[PDB]
């Protein structure tokens, strides 16, 4: 599952979290197994304008 | 106030909507310990202090 | 004290029942001894614990 979020919202991609994108964008179950991968993409997914 | 003289305010005799605290994105840290954040609208309290 | 042998059995059984009922008031290290308080205060990841 691939998406782009903010830098402070990477704590919300986790089981048992309270948060905003956890509730209305992307929810993980409490019995989730797997790995969450996050890396900075300011050089690619950002524009000066 | 400063942290050595931290200000304590009593909250009593009011109906409190905590959902405007959860749904606001202005807070960098919103962390509750003895209670779930989403159950705060379902409970009644006294001795509330800020 | 003529009938103490039967009364001893009755008192032991009633005391065992009273102890078993009294043991519900202990939280055993949890935040509360009432299940409804835990289920109304906490999210299921920590209410499970």
């Amino acid at each position: 599952d691939s998406f782009v979020i903010r830098g402070d919202e990477v704590r919300q991609i986790a089981p048992g979290q309270t948060g905003k994108i956890a509730d209305y964008n992307y929810k993980l179950p409490d019995d989730f197994t797997g790995c969450v991968i996050a890396w900075n993409s300011n050089n690619l997914d950002s524009k000066v304008g | 106030a400063s942290v050595y003289a931290w200000n304590r305010k009593r909250i009593s005799n009011c109906v409190a909507d905590y959902s405007v605290l959860y749904n606001s994105a202005s807070f960098s840290t919103f962390k509750c310990y003895g209670v779930s954040p989403t159950k705060l609208n379902d409970l009644c309290f006294t001795n509330v202090y800020a | 004290s003529a009938l103490g042998k039967l009364q001893d059995v009755v008192n032991q059984n009633a005391q065992a029942l009273n102890t078993l009922v009294k043991q519900l008031s202990s939280n055993f290290g949890a935040i509360s001894s009432v299940l409804n308080d835990i289920l109304s205060r906490l999210d299921p990841p920590e209410a499970e614990v």
